[PDB]
This record gives structure tokens, C-alpha cells and sequence, in this order.
């Protein structure tokens, strides 16, 4: 709607009143990097149709959305000034982010630590850090919705990685800043036919972004990284390690016990007081309200509740040589 | 899910904040429909069966050569099938009243119907006959009161714009 | 994602049946009592952020050993990151006690807390303590029996929805367990 | 500013579709809902250097160490700019009141707001103290109708859960 | 943006006046035919796309010069645009009359819409004749003056509103010219 | 009978049941610190959250005790061979019967309205016959494990 | 990613050898019969609006839950994302028989399929009757058995085609298992 060359909106640094679109775009990051020689090229705006463009777009930013042919209209209006010159492909997926269709399947319909994560994989095509993770999520406490998706786009990341003219894709880099950055990109960007969609939470990524130990499985690496480097690891080898996560990617299995949360128990025969493994440690839970003639005091028989191993220290430092 | 509580909480949520005095406004105003729609929604499910006795042959009354071979509408079955067509709109009519905004009418009647409908080559001009046949069969003080009459046919000409 | 009025029309949609007038006033009662509702999630929001840190100040002074070196709410970063951990709470039932149903409540601020408390070391009990305050103090906002603070309604009965917004206060306790 | 007008015209504008059948539900609730609060602007523009006078005080009856030397009023012109300070928030309550939300406390009031007072040092606890005794003298049967007198209190603790 | 009941609030923070009595009566008025501004956004968008596809094919029987090689809709490509670019101002005009001002239709559509049809080569003479039928359309439903559909309302006047639409499609007039 | 002073009493015990097993803990350490030096038995992070564990078990249980108001299934799904598992994972009897006897010194308190640092706002009389009764569940628990 | 060339020379880079003269001679095979390919590929794009539609329709009228509410095709825009869900199928076998491997079809098409299709909760075995149909399509297309459409090819023998393309749906009723 803008004006028919505009490089940058909203003024947030001043040197954005006097700034020039690029006239060409941006060159790749100067490392090496073996993995990005097996890998397709980039989409750019130059050297790609309207075709390719919203094709890519629609592979990368929206995820694998199955966008139909009447739904989505905004974004057929942010695409319709992107071919008039109104404002280039680095301010259409800021238009893109801001949308309503953007909002009803990733903001409204995830949850709140899964909406930064998916943010991470379709803006900038990798995964965050805890301490960026807990920076983009106070935004979304005090700021709202609208200025989160500035910071992807007005950060120094992205404007260095695909400037004003390329489409946002998985970059890969050769060094990389921490090595845990490397694989958990790679576990963020599977290949075809993936669709975060009705993957209603991540779960593996939402725990492994929430301590910087926990180096995450090696078969959701070894999975997604371009073939010929990863032939001679799936005949049947890792292979079946591969067929089980993916049944378990899907469905989305909840990692306290294997992963997070890891309580050598007892052994079976120890114990034998309560019979089966079953049900060993249930204990009932009892919740009353108290108010008027309308309570429902049910009584439950809650699960096998587990240690916290985190709140129970606490013990062993609050009672060291005290108490 | 395109209703009027759910965009409130979803423009609650894109700025973060709480339930504020504005949105206190919105929940008002379904106590000043409710009464109006809510009976619109029941006298459309005690006569579902008898519009479609209306408008069902009505669509071929209009256009009578898709009761050929090599067409839309090759035998008895498929025209039982196309009666089952329609009634799954006037359920979703029915569905959008309860509901109050143009929630349901959206991703399970409208979302894909281009796709659907071109491929499978069914023909549009006859979707929309069955919904303008039953826009002006609809009388003020036979069928319901006025104003039950009104957001009742606003819903009939909203998905003959999304087949237009 | 959904209210209470598109509740009764997914599960009148599995069974491929209209909504008549058999199965409609249990909707059609809870708009005659819409106007009581709607001052009542104005009870809760009016003093929200006073009931958020005499929740979290209440969980501190049963158990002392947070603020002790290594406790989860010992460093003031910490502090302030436990202090909206229950402002989210208290948002996200005030949105579902709106709407009608916790739809909005269950897969925004409850799907995958479980594990995003238990990697970062977010004590079990104690998040359970500071939403059982969260419970006590919001039945009493609208049975008007906050001992304190009196707010001005027309004069009647609200419970109903004491009861209504308690069992959203422990899907948040047994979804944290 | 954040009207329930704006509220669905710029959330139906994201989504880039016309105005629809609860979009015109909100509306309603205006049509209802504004005469309570029409009538709560006519009680505070006709007496509005009343409550300034008579309410800006009392957190200097509540402080009395602000006009100590070296602190935040220091002398007559920083109290003169005080209930200038306190005539600023009553004047956007009275444009809340005819807008319908929290359209202008936002952006003229609260915005901004946490970094002023820090770097000139002016305490939040002061100007908290000042709104809740404004809130604390409402009663039916003399000051406002009873319906206006809820709503008028719905904003005023809005101003102060957004510094307290 | 900007409706009219923040209009008459941004015209009173300038003499930093309260907002009162002797021009709350235009404000009363707003919400005494509110009602009849109501149906007036219900007889336009529900007979929309009928309304925004005469009004260019009427355009294209009064010139065609534009269906010509070298003309403005000349290819398949160009129609559909030209379809798309009559209803998105279609959309803002009734952005407008449920606001009760031009703030939005101004400034979400009209800012830069001069400057983008300079540089594509698209005629003004023809988009003005273009809007003027959906000018001429919209005074036809609400004063209910339209041949192939009659639709029904609580009898009376809108005869307000046919003068204030017609303030809002020529607004695009003094922009686009 | 006596049925709303019956659901008094399970509510101020469920409502505080997380002071109650952290307390008892503590003080289990506070006159016997052995079990927190090298070689004792709440002495790791994984041994200390078992035991932790272990007073909420027995506190859930005697909260649906009073609940249901006959002690009949804390015998048969908690006690029924709770002796024979301490003695094979070498829970030391002589700390276990220091927990079970401050949880019954906290829930007395909590019923009776005669906790130190906090009055539940209740209504006027005297739970004190529902007081011993938490006290007949809690010395059958203490003479189980022993 | 790989053609039926470069299959080859993968093999001889393993043992670091020349493609010499016995293991050319399988690959100037493949060239001499280098036409019938091509006019194979055309015959299955040409007629593949009509291919894709009787495979989602035949899967219905044998398993008729599909459209019945509980199913996975029964809304309009489920049946919208199916038939496009069995055209992206189709689009990556005839890359796959246009190039001579399945290497395309390996891992931009079947990488991820499984996973995606347990949590969306499409059913296994009747995808399995959709991509069957399908078979047993494109094996009648390229032979010229087809009933209904006769193409226009030369004389002469593509079974060893048709044993190809068999050998591709194979790949994706697999991987869906
Ligand atoms: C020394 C290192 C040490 C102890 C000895 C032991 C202290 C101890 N405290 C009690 C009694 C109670 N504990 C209670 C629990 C709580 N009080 C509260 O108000 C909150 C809700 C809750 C969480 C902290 C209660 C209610 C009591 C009874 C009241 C009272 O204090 O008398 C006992 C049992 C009684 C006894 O002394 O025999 C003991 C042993 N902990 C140490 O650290
Ligand atoms: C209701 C709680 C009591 C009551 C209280 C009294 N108020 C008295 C004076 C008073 N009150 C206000 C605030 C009120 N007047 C306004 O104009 C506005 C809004 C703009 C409000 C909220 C003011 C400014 C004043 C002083 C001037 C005046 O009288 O209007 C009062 C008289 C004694 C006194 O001045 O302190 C009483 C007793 N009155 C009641 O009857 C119920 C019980
Ligand atoms: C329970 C928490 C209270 C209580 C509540 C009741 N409120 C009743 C009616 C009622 N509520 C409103 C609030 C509404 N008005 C506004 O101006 C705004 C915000 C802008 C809101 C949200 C109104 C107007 C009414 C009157 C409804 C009418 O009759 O027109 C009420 C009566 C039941 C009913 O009719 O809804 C009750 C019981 N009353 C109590 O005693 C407890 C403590
Ligand atoms: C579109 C009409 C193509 C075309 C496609 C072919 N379809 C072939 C076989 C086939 N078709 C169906 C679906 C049909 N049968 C049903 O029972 C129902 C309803 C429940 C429908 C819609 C089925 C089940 C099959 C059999 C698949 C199999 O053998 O397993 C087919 C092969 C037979 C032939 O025609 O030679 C083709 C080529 N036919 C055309 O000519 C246009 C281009
Ligand atoms: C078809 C007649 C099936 C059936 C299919 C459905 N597939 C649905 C969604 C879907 N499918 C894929 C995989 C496909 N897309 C790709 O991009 C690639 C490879 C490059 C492939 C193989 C994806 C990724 C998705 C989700 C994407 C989106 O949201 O658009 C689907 C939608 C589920 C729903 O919304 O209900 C259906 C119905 N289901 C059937 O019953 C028959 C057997
Ligand atoms: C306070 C009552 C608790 C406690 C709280 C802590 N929570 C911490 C981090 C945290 N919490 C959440 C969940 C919450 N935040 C959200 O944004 C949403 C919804 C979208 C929800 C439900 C998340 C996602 C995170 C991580 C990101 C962040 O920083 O907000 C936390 C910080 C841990 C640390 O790094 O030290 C604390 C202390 N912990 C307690 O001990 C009491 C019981
Ligand atoms: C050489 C002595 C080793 C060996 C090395 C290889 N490393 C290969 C790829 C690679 N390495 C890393 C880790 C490195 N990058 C970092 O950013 C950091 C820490 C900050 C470290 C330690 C990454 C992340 C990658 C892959 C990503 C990329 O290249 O862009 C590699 C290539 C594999 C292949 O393509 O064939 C080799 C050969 N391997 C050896 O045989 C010796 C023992
Ligand atoms: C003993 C531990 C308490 C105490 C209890 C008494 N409560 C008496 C009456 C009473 N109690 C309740 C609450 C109760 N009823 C329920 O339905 C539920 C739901 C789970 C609960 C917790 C009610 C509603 C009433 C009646 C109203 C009233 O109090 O008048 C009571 C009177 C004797 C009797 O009738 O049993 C006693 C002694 N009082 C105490 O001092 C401690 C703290
Ligand atoms: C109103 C303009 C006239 C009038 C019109 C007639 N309607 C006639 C029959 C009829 N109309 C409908 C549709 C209506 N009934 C419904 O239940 C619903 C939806 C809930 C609608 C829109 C139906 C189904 C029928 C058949 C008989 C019936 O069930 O009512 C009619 C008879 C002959 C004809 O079809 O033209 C006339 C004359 N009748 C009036 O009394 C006012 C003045
Ligand atoms: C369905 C089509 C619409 C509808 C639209 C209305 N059109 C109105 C007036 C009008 N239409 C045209 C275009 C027409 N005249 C031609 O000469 C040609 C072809 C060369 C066409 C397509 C014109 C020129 C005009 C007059 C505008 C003017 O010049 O001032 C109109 C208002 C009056 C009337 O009914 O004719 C409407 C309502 N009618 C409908 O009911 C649906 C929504
Ligand atoms: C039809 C009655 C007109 C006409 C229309 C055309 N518009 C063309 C391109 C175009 N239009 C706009 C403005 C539009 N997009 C917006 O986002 C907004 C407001 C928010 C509006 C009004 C833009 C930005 C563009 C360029 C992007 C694009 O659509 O490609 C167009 C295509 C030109 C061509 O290449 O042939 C046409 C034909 N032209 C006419 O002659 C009548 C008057
Ligand atoms: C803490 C106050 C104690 C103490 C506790 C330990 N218990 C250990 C294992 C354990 N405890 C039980 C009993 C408990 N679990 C139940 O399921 C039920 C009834 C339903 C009860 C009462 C069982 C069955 C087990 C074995 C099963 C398991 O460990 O998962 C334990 C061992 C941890 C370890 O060594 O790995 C400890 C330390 N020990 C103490 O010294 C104080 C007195
Ligand atoms: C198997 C699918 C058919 C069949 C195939 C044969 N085609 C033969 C020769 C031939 N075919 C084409 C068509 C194809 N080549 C292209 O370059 C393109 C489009 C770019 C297409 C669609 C051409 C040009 C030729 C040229 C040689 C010639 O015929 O003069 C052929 C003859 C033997 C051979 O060339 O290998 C066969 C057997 N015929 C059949 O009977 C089945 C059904
Ligand atoms: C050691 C520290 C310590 C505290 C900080 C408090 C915290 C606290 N407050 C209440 C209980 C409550 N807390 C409030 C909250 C408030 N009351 C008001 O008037 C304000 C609006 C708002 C504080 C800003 C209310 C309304 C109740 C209900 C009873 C009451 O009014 O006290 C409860 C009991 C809830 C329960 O268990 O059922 C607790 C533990 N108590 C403590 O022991």
C-alpha cells in the first residue's frame, strides 16, 4: 500500500530514513561449509518467478501450511505489492507474520513456548538458545504479537543471512557459534512433507531449548541431513532407531521419562508390597472447593507422581550443616 | 471460531493483555441476538427436511440438462447424493446461528470448495440456485418473527459469495 | 479456540444432528444469566496484580528455602520470571471463564508445561501452592468474601461460577503434577 | 483508539475480509452499553476540578515526606504541577468513558509511564495512592447511577494495576 | 485507526477540554440511528461480489479500448487484478461507514495508491468511472432503489447514509486524480 | 454424622499437605543428621526425592482415611507389607517413626485451629473428636513400619 | 538429486573406478530405449487431472466412513487436502520415471510422510487403496490398454516401463507402512 520503492517501515534505527533497497542480493557467509555443497540453491528474487517465490515462501515461512485457493486472502494482498515493487521479500514475510493466517495455526492454536520455537525455524531457519528463548517471550507478555515478529526481522541476523531480496532458508554455515547450534537446526528442519501443523506440541526441542545441556538424540540428526552423507547409515543399521522415532515424533510422546526427568528406580522384587509395577506408587489426590451447595469432592487416585529431583534440594542445602 | 468471543480473546492475546472494559461491550451484544437467532435456529431444524423438498427439485427445475449422461448428475444415486449436498449446508446455516458469527460456515463448507468442486467437476451456478431459491421462499410473519428473518438470510447470500 | 458456543456444535457435529430445541437450554439458560457472568470476570480483573504477588509472597513465606542460595526464586531475574510464570495463569482462565470452556486454557498455557517445569528446575509443589492461593482467593472475588476489599454488584447469587472457575484452577494443578 | 468499533475492523483487516455477521454483534453492544456510560462523563466534566482538589491532596495527607528539601515537591510550582499531574489522568478517563475501551490510557497514559517517573524520580506509589481514594468515594444513591458507577471504577483500578 | 467516537476525542485533547454536554448531543446522535447505519453494512457486503463485478464489466462496455492488445485488461492476468483491485476498496469504504470517518479507508489503503498507479501505466479516467458505479450501486441499497433486488427493512429513511457513502467513494476521486 | 466438619478437616490438611511432608522431612534430619552425612540414607539427590516421595504417599493415604472415615484401605493398599520392603532397601525404622510423629503433631494443630503460623478462617466449635481420629490413623502407620 | 547416470558412477566411486566397458553397456541401453521413456512420461502428465481424481474416488465408494462425519475426508476442506495429498504423489513418481531411480521420490517425497500422517491422523491402509488405483493407472496409460482414452504412440513393447513405474508405487505404499 506503501509507496512503489520502499526498503524498511516503521523507523526503529534512524539510518532506515536514509536507506537504499539492494540492487542485488546479498552474497552467501564466507566459511566453508561441506554440508551446503549438497544442498539446492537459493531463492532470490532476481533470479526466480512469482511461481518459485510464493512456492518457497510457502515451504519455508508457513511451514507446510495446504494454503486453498480462496483461504488466505491477506496474504494474496501482500502479494500483490510484492510484484508492484511496494516493499521487497524481506518486509513480505513481515507482512506475512502479522497476518491472521500466520496467528490461527501457529500463535492460537500452539502453545506459548511452541510459538517462539516455530518462529526460529520459519523466520530464521534455526533453533534458539534458553536466553533467547526467555527474550522473545517477554514480549509476548508485555508487547503483544506485532512486536515480536520486528525483532526477527529488524535483528542483525537476518539482514547479514538474506538481506532484502532472498527467501528465508536453512543456512548452513561451516562454524557455527556453539555446536549444539548445528544439530539443533538440523532437528528443526526436516525435509519434505514434514507440516508443523497437527504436531500440537514439539516436546523434544521444547525440552532440549530449555537447558543448554541436553544434547538431543543423534537419530534426529543423522534423519534430516542431506543424502550421500548420510547412505551407509540407513540400510537397516540406525535405520529401525529412525522408524521408531518417527512414531513417536508423531503422536508426540512425552519425554519424562527417557529424556528429562531420569529416576533410576528400584528394582521389582525389591519391594513386593503393593503387588504389580502397575500400580505401585498411587496415592490418591483429594481436591474440595467449599462453596455454597455445588462442590464435587472427587476424590482421585492420581498417577505415579515422581520425585521432583529440583525441589528436593532444598534438601541437602537448606539443612547442610543447619538443622 | 470465527465467532464474536474468539475475536476478542484472540485481539486480548495479540497484544497480551486481559479481558479490558472493550471487549466487556462485545459479550452484550449476544444477549441481543440470542433471542433472535437462537429461535431462527430451531425453526430451521424442525423444517430441515421440507426446504430441501422445496429446494432440492428446484435445482433441477432451473437447469434440467444435468440429468444426462456425461454430466454432473448421471442417475438416482448421485441425485441422492445431491440432496445429501445441500443438507450439509443447511446444517452448517444452522450451525453458524448457535454459534453466532460465520464460524463454522468457513473451514467446513467454504475452505476448499474451488479445489473440490472444479476437479470433481460440479458446477457452482447450481450450488447457488438452491441457497437464492431459499433467500426469497422465506416469508416474514408465516415463518418466524423479523429480525430472526434477517441475520437468518445474511448467512444465505455470505456462501453464494464464496461461490460468486 | 473455542467458547461455549461452538462446544455444543462440535459435539453435536460427530453425531451429524442438528442443534434443536431439546438439547438448547442449557445455552439458552447460560445467556439468561449473561449480565452475571460479565461483572464477574470483572471481579477477578480488577484486582489481578494484587492477587498475583500475595500468591507468590504467600508461596515464599510457607516455604523459606527459595530465596536461600540455589532456591528456584533466589536471584531477582528469577524472581520476576516467577512472578509472570503466575500473571500467564491468571490471564488464561480469565480468558476461559469469558469464553466458557477451557479450550484456550489447555493448549496454550498448559500444553507442554509439564516438561518446561521439569528441564528448567521449577519446584513441583510450591507452583502447585502458588495456584492453590490462585484458587482460594478467586472464589471469594465473586462470592463477594474477600475479607478486605468489597466490590459493588446488584444483589444476588454467583455460585454458579465460583464452581466454574475453581475446576479451571486445578486443571492447572494436575496438569503441573 | 482501542474502541470495540476498532477492535474488529482491524482485526477483520489482518484477515483481509469484509465485515461479517458478529462483526456487526459488537455494534450491538454500543447500541446497549453506551448510555450507562454517557452519563458518567457528564458527572465528572461538570465536576472535575472538584475531585483533583479534594482527592490530589489526600496523598499528600497520606505523604508527608514530599515537601521535604531535596525531594519530589520541592516547592510550590512542583505542586502546582501535581494537580496538573492528576487533572491528566481524570481528563483520559473522561475520554475513555465515550470512546468505550482503554483506547486513549494506553498511549497517552500508561505508555511511557515506567520510565518517566523513574528517571525524575517521582514515586508510583503517590500517584496510587491519589487514584484509589478517587475510587474509594463513589456511592449510589448520591454521586452516579449504579450502573455508571461500577464502570467508572472499572477504569480507574486499570490505571492502577498498570502501576502498582 | 480512528472510528467517530475517537474523532470527536482527538478534536477535545487539543484545547485539553472535557468532553461534555453541548457536544455530546452529536455524539447521542451517532447512537440514536445507529440502527439504520447497522443494516446499511448488511446491504452491502452480502450482496458484494454482484455489486463489484458489474461495476467492471460495465467499465469494460463503456470503453473497449482495454481489451485491445496494449490495453489495462487486456490479458486473463490483468482482469483478475482488475477484479481484485475494485474489492479491496469495496472493503474499505465499509471500513469506513461501520467506523463513521475516513481514517482507515485513507490511510490502510489510500496512502501511496496514486503513486503505485503512475508507475504501472493503469488509466485514472477509467478508475474513476469504475468507482463511480460502485458509488451509484451503494445508493441503490440504501435507499433500496435497486431494479433486480428488493430487499426488506423497517420502513422509513436512510437517506443520511446514501450522502455519506457517496462521501466515501469519491475520497478515492480526489486521491487517485 | 458428622459430615461438614468431616470435610473441614480433609481440607486443612490437602490445602498445607506440602509443608507437612517438608517439615517432617526436616525435622527427621533436625535431631538425627546421619542420614545426610556420606553413607546415610537421605544422603544423594536421588535418595533425598525418594524420601520426599514417601511422606506425601503416606499422608495421601491418610487423607482418604479421614475422608472415607474407616480405616480399611491404608491397611490393605499401603501397609500390607510395607515392614517387609524397608527392611530390603535398609530404610531405617528409628527415622520413619520420627516422620509419622510430626505429621501427626502438624495435622492436630491444623484441625484443631492451634497451628503457630497460620488461623484458617473457619466457623465456631470444636474438631476435636475427628483429632484423635487422625491420631488412631497415624499411630497405625507408626507400627506398621517398625 | 541422482539420475539412472549417476547411479552408476556412486558404484564405481566405491570400488575408485572407471566406468569402463562392461557396466557402459546396460547404460547405452538405456539411451537406445530413450524415447520410449519420453513418450511414457507424457502419457501420464497429459491425462493426470482425470488420474487423480478417480484414485480419491474409487477410495471412497470402497470404504464409504471416509465421508461419513468421524472420517478424514468428510469435510470439504479435508476432501481438498486429500486430493491434493494423492497430486504430490503423483507429480514425484513421474520425476522418478523421468529420471530412471527412486531418488527423488526417496526423500522430498517419502521423508517424513509416516510421521506426518500418524499425528494428523490420516489412515494407513486406505492411503494404501489411493496410490493402488494409481498403480494400476499409470501401468495401463503406458501400455495404451486404457479404455476410455486411446493416446497415439508407434508399435513396439513398454512393459519393461511398466514393471518400472510399478516398482515407484511400491515405494510409497511402503513407506506409509
Ligand atoms: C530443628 C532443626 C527442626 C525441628 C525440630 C522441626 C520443627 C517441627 N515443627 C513442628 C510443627 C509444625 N510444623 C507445621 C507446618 C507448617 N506450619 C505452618 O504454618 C505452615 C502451613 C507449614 C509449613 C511450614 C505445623 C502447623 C506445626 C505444628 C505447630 C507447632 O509448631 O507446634 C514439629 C512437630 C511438633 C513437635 O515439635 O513435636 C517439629 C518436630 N523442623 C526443624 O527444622
Ligand atoms: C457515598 C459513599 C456516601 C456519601 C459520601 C459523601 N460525599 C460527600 C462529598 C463529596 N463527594 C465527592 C465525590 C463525588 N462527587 C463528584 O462530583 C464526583 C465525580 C466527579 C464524585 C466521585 C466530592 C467531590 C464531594 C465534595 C463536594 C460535594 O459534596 O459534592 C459528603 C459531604 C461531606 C463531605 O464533603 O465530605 C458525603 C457525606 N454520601 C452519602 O450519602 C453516601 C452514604
Ligand atoms: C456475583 C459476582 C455478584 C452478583 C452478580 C449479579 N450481576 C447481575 C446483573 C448485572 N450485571 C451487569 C454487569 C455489566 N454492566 C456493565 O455496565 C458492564 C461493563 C461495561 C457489565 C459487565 C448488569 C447490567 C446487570 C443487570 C442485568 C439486567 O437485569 O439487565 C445479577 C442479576 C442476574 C442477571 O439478571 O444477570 C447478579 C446476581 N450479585 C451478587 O450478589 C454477587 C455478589
Ligand atoms: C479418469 C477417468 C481417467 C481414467 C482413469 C482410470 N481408472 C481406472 C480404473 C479404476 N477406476 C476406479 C474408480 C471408479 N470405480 C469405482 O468403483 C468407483 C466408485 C466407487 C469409481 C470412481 C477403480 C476402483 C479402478 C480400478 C483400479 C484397479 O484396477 O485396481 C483405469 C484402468 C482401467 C482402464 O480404464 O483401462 C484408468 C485408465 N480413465 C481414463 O481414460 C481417464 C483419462
Ligand atoms: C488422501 C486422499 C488421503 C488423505 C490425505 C490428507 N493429507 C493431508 C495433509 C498433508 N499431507 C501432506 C503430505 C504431502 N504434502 C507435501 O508437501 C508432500 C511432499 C512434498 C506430501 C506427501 C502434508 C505435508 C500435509 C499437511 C499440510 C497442510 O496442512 O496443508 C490432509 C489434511 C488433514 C486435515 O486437515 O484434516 C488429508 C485429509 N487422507 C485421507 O483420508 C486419504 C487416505
Ligand atoms: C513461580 C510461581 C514458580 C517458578 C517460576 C519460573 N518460571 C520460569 C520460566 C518459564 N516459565 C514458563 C511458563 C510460562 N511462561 C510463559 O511465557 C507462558 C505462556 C506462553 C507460560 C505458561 C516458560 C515458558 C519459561 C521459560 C521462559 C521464561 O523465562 O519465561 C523461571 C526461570 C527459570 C530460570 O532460568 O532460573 C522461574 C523461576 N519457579 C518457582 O520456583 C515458582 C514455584
Ligand atoms: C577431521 C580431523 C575429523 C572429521 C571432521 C569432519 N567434520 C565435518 C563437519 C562438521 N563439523 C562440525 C563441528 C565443528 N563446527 C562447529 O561449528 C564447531 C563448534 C563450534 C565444531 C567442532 C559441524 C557443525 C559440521 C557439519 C556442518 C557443516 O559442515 O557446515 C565433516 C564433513 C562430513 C562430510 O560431509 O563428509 C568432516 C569430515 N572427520 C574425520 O574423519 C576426522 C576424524
Ligand atoms: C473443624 C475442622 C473446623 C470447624 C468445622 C465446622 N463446620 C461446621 C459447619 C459447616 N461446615 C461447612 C464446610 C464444609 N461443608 C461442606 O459441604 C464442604 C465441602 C467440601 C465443607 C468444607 C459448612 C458449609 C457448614 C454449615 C454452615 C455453617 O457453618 O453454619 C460446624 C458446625 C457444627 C456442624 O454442623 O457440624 C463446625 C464445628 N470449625 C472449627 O473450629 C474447625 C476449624
Ligand atoms: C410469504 C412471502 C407469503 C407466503 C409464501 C408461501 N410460502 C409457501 C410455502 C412454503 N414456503 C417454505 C419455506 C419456508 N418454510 C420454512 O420452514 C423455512 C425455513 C425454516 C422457509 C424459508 C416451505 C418449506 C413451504 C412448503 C409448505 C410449508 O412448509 O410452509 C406457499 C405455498 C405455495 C408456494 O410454495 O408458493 C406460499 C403462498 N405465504 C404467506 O402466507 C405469506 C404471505
Ligand atoms: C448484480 C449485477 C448486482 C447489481 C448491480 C447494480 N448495478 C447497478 C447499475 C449499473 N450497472 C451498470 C453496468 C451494466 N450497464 C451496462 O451498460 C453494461 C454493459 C455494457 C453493464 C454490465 C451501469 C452502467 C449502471 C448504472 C450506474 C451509473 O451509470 O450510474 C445498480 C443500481 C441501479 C440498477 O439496479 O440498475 C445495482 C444495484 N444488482 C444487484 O442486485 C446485484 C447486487
Ligand atoms: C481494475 C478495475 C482497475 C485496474 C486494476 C489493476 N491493479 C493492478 C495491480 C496492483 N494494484 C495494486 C493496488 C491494490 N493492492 C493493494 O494492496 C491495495 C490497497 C491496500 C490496492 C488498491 C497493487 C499494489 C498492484 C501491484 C501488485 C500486483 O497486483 O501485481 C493491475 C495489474 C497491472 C498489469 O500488470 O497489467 C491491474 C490491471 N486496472 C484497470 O485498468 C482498472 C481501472
Ligand atoms: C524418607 C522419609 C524415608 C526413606 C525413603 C526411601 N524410600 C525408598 C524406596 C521405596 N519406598 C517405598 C514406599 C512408598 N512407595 C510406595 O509406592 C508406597 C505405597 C504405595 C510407599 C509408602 C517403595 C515401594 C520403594 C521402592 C520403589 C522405588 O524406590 O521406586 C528409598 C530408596 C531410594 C534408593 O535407594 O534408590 C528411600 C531412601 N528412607 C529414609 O531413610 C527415610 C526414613
Ligand atoms: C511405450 C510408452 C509406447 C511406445 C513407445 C515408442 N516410442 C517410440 C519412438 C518415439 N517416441 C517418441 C515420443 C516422445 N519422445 C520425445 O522426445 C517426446 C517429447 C519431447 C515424446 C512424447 C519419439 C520422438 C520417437 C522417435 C523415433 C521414431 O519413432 O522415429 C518407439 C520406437 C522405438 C524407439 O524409438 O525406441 C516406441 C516403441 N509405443 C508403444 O507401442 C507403447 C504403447
Ligand atoms: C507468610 C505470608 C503470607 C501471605 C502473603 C498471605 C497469603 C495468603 N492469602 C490468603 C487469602 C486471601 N488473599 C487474598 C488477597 C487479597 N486480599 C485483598 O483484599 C487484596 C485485594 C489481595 C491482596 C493484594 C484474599 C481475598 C484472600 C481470602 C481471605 C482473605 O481475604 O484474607 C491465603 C489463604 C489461601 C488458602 O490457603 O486457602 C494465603 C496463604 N498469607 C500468609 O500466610
Amino acid at each position: 500500500l506503501t509507496l512503489p520503492g520502499t526498503a524498511e517501515t516503521n523507523l526503529a534505527v534512524p539510518s532506515n530514513a536514509v536507506r537504499k533497497v539492494q540492487p542485488y542480493p546479498i552474497a552467501k557467509p564466507p566459511s566453508y561449509s561441506s554440508v551446503d555443497s549438497l544442498r539446492p540453491a537459493r531463492v532470490s528474487r532476481m533470479d526466480a518467478d512469482w511461481a518459485t517465490i510464493y512456492e518457497q515462501v510457502r515451504r519455508q515461512v508457513m511451514g507446510n501450511a495446504y494454503v486453498m485457493e480462496g483461504e488466505a486472502p491477506d496474504i494474496d494482498v501482500a502479494f500483490s505489492q510484492l510484484k508492484g515493487g511496494n516493499l521487497t521479500v524481506r518486509e513480505f514475510v513481515r507482512a506475512v507474520g502479522k497476518s491472521a493466517s500466520y496467528r490461527t495455526r501457529f500463535m492460537e492454536a500452539k502453545s506459548s513456548y511452541n510459538f517462539v520455537l516455530l518462529n526460529f525455524k520459519h523466520f530464521l531457519g534455526r533453533a534458539p538458545t534458553q536466553e533467547e528463548v526467555s527474550t522473545h517471550i517477554q514480549i509476548l507478555a508485555t508487547s503483544g504479537l506485532e512486536a515480536e515478529i520486528d525483532s526477527y526481522i529488524d535483528s542483525d541476523e537476518y539482514k547479514a543471512l538474506f538481506g532484502d531480496h532472498v527467501v528465508p532458508y536453512v543456512v548452513y554455515r561451516g562454524t557455527y557459534l556453539s555446536s549444539e547450534r548445528f544439530n539443533r537446526m538440523v532437528k528443526a528442519n526436516p525435509g519434505g512433507a514434514t507440516s508443523d501443523k497437527a504436531k500440537s506440541n514439539l516436546n523434544m526441542i521444547a525440552t532440549v531449548a530449555a537447558d543448554l545441556p541436553t544434547d538431543a538424540i543423534d537419530v534426529m540428526r543423522g534423519l534430516p541431513s542431506p543424502i550421500t552423507s548420510e547412505t551407509l547409515a540407513f540400510g537397516t543399521a540406525y535405520y529401525w532407531a529412525k522408524v521408531e522415532k518417527e512414531a513417536s515424533e508423531g503422536r508426540s510422546a512425552s519425554p519424562i521419562g527417557e529424556k528429562i526427568g531420569k529416576f533410576d528406580h528400584a528394582p521389582i522384587s525389591t519391594y513386593t508390597s503393593l503387588c504389580s509395577y502397575d500400580k505401585v506408587n498411587k496415592a490418591p489426590q483429594i481436591s474440595v472447593t467449599n462453596v455454597g451447595s455445588d462442590e464435587h469432592s472427587y476424590v482421585s487416585v492420581t498417577s505415579k507422581y515422581i520425585a521432583p529431583d529440583m525441589a528436593a534440594a532444598a534438601q541437602m542445602l537448606a539443612d547442610c550443616q543447619k538443622y | 471460531m470465527k465467532s464474536v468471543i474468539t475475536t476478542v480473546v484472540s485481539a486480548a492475546d495479540a497484544a497480551g493483555r486481559f479481558p479490558s472494559n472493550s471487549d466487556l461491550e462485545s459479550i452484550q451484544g449476544n444477549i441481543q441476538r440470542s433471542a433472535a437467532r437462537l429461535e431462527a435456529a430451531e425453526k430451521l431444524a424442525g423444517n430441515h427436511e421440507a426446504v430441501v423438498k422445496e429446494a432440492g427439485d428446484a435445482c433441477f427445475a432451473k437447469y434440467a440438462y444435468l440429468k444426462n449422461p456425461g454430466e454432473a448428475g448421471e442417475n438416482q444415486e448421485k441425485i441422492n447424493k445431491c440432496y445429501r449436498d445441500v443438507d450439509h449446508y443447511m446444517r452448517l446455516v444452522n450451525y453458524c446461528l448457535v454459534v453466532g458469527g460465520t464460524g463454522p460456515l468457513d473451514e467446513w463448507g467454504i475452505a476448499g470448495a474451488r479445489e473440490v468442486y472444479r476437479t470433481l467437476n460440479l458446477p457452482t451456478s447450481a450450488y447457488v440456485a438452491s441457497i437464492a431459491y431459499t433467500r426469497d421462499r422465506l416469508c416474514v410473519p408465516r415463518d418466524m418473527s423479523a429480525q430472526a428473518g434477517v441475520e437468518f438470510s445474511a448467512y444465505l447470500d455470505y456462501l453464494i459469495n464464496a461461490l460468486s | 479456540m473455542l467458547d461455549a458456543f461452538s462446544r455444543v456444535v462440535v459435539n453435536s457435529d460427530a453425531k451429524a444432528a442438528y442443534v434443536g430445541g431439546s438439547d438448547l437450554q442449557a445455552l439458552k439458560s447460560f445467556i439468561a444469566d449473561g449480565n452475571k457472568r460479565l461483572d464477574a470476570v470483572n471481579s477477578i480483573v480488577s484486582n489481578a496484580s494484587c492477587m498475583v504477588s500475595d500468591a507468590v509472597s504467600g508461596m515464599i513465606c510457607e516455604n523459606p528455602g527459595l530465596i536461600s542460595p540455589g532456591g528456584n526464586c533466589y536471584t531477582n531475574r528469577r524472581m520476576a520470571a516467577c512472578l509472570r510464570d503466575g500473571e500467564i495463569i491468571l490471564r488464561y482462565v480469565s480468558y476461559a471463564l469469558l469464553a466458557g470452556d477451557a479450550s484456550v486454557l489447555e493448549d496454550r498455557c498448559l500444553n507442554g508445561l509439564k516438561e518446561t517445569y521439569i528441564a528448567l528446575g521449577v519446584p513441583t509443589n510450591s507452583s502447585i501452592r502458588a495456584v492453590s492461593i490462585m484458587k482460594a482467593q478467586a472464589v471469594a472475588f465473586i462470592t463477594n468474601t474477600a475479607t478486605e476489599r468489597k466490590m459493588s454488584f446488584a444483589a444476588g447469587d454467583c455460585t454458579s461460577l465460583a464452581s466454574e472457575v475453581a475446576s479451571y484452577f486445578d486443571r492447572v494443578g494436575a496438569a503441573i503434577s
